[PDB]
């Protein structure tokens, strides 16, 4: 094939930027759209669709849009294309999973779940000035507002989207480096099989493709994907299966690269489950954390390709500190785990089964089995693994709250900001808060970190806020990632970005 | 984004 073959998975949700909170949809959406900023392979933003983004105070922003941009339907990209998409994302009626990213904008409280004017459908802080200029007024200084403007939640949408957003989500129309193929034998998106993309000839931004297209192959099994990589039937595999972690170097040589990536893994136990709410639940989550031996699993299960968590973010992010006071809650300590679990039993004695659900399509079986066995042996409870076949179905059950057990989760960074690893997961109203954790003192601490005038102060305030997380253990942080990516002999110029993904636009195929 |  002339296009670059890479791994992916079926998106759990339609291809609407503000409706996409997961990496399977995200890796597609990021090929199809271009935002005000684009990110390079280290996560630094540069002006893309914006001609300028000006703020002297982290509160008031003036955004000018470059003229001449268009969507692949021929329609122009204007200030409205942004403002209408952002208002769509923010308005609670539209139930967009990325709503949280709009929270600092004045008027968000009117349109989101907050006290305010419930007839209002748009945010007062977002104001069109002319066809190619708009202003943003935030409720408070927000140190990572500029940085987040490369993120998918802020992508522009064509006017036609709003007339029928369900139709748009099945057949999205964007302005970015690729577009969906009009392939020769069936639809570009073959659900549960693959998505085909081709270069967008209209596009003249910072991410111009160096290849003739991309095919995301939705593997049911990472061993199948590794076999395909070794035979040349797959060009880039961004996740080596556990079975291959001790042999990929022999198999691939200089065609595999490893490095820290801003991705983590957690064990999530909804607060709505039996025995896992209130103070009882807090004590049991602390006990689970003490019942897991992260160095041992990282060494043996992952062959050193994960690093034990020391906080709720990821080692490679700016301001990370692996020696925060109170992080001893993330050390293995069986006697402590039993004491905490017994303290929980003083409130209500445990009964039943502790099951850890996971998506089997991404290589989690070995670690989940190991964690369940550790919990069983340390605490003396019936702890088991509970596999589901696909990420899409698994996330759907998490989102609609049908899931009836604990489950694995984890975050791949969208931009390199510790706050971005915390606010979307642990603030009270966030769409990716999968467990129902609510602590207004934590939300206020994050707001204080956002209001800091300098990055150094902000980082130290984020780390202060993480003390609340050490106390509440909203989820159990496990490890962060050492990404290992392999590629075939038919491609070159493969760079792995700061968050573990291939730099797709820059892959070359002879 | 949620991974996996």
């Amino acid at each position: 094939p002339d296009v670059v073959l890479v791994n992916g998975g079926e998106p759990p949700n339609p291809l609407i930027p503000t409706g996409t909170n997961d990496s399977n949809g995200g890796r597609i959406i990021d090929r199809l759209f271009a935002g005000l900023m684009s990110y390079d392979a280290v996560g630094k933003p540069s002006l893309e669709v914006a001609q300028s983004i000006e703020s002297a105070d982290n509160v008031n922003y003036r955004i000018t849009v470059k003229p001449g941009w268009k969507f692949t339907d021929g329609s122009p990209v204007t200030a409205h294309s942004f403002v209408d998409a952002w208002n769509y994302g923010a308005l609670s009626t539209n139930a967009q999973l990325q709503q949280h990213f709009f929270s600092p904008i004045e008027g968000f409280d009117d349109v989101a779940g907050a006290p305010g004017a419930a007839s209002r459908t748009t945010m007062s802080g977002l104001r069109v000035v002319n066809d190619l200029e708009f202003t943003v007024r935030l409720k408070a200084p927000t140190i990572d507002f500029t940085l987040r403007l490369g993120h998918s939640s802020f992508y522009p949408l064509p006017d036609s989207a709003f007339r029928d957003m369900a139709a748009f989500g099945r057949n999205p129309i964007g302005n970015g480096p690729y577009k969906l193929a009009d392939g020769p034998a069936g639809p570009a998106w073959e659900h549960n099989v693959r998505i085909d993309l081709v270069p967008n000839p209209d596009y003249h931004g910072n991410r111009k493709p160096r290849n003739k297209g991309l095919r995301f192959e939705f593997y049911a099994n990472l061993d199948t994907a590794y076999a395909d990589l070794l035979s040349g039937n797959l060009d880039v595999l961004d996740t080596i299966p556990p079975s291959a972690l001790t042999v990929y170097q022999r198999d691939l040589g200089d065609h595999a690269t490893s490095g820290p990536a801003a991705i983590n893994q957690t064990l999530d136990t909804p607060l709505r489950l039996p025995h896992f709410g209130g103070e009882e639940g807090r004590l049991r989550r602390l006990a689970l954390s003490a019942a897991i031996n992260r160095p041992q699993i990282c060494q043996q299960i992952f062959a050193g390709t994960r690093s034990p968590a020391r906080d709720f973010t990821a080692r490679s992010l700016p301001g990370f500190d692996p020696n925060l006071p109170g992080n001893e809650v993330l050390d293995y300590d069986p006697q402590r785990a039993r004491r905490l679990w017994a303290q929980a039993d003083a409130i209500s004695p445990w009964s039943g089964r502790y099951a850890i659900a996971y998506n089997a399509d991404a290589g989690h079986r070995d670690w989940v089995d190991a964690v369940a066995n550790s919990i069983k042996n340390v605490l003396g409870i019936d702890a088991v693994a509970a596999p589901q076949p696909t990420f899409a179905g698994f996330r759907t059950q998490i989102t609609n709250r049908a899931i009836d057990s604990a489950f694995r989760a984890g975050w791949r960074g969208d931009y390199p900001s510790m706050i971005e690893f915390l606010a979307p997961l642990f603030t009270a109203g966030a769409g990716s808060n999968d467990v129902g954790y609510i602590n207004p003192e934590f939300d206020a601490a994050l707001a204080a970190a956002e209001a800091a005038p300098t990055l150094t102060e902000s980082h130290e305030l984020v780390n202060d806020a993480q003390r609340i997380l050490f106390h509440d253990m909203p989820v159990v942080p496990l490890w962060d990632y050492i990404s290992v990516v392999g590629w075939s002999s038919q491609v070159s110029n493969v760079t792995v970005t700061w968050n573990g993904l291939p730099d797709y636009e820059n892959i070359v195929k002879a | 984004s949620s991974v996996t």
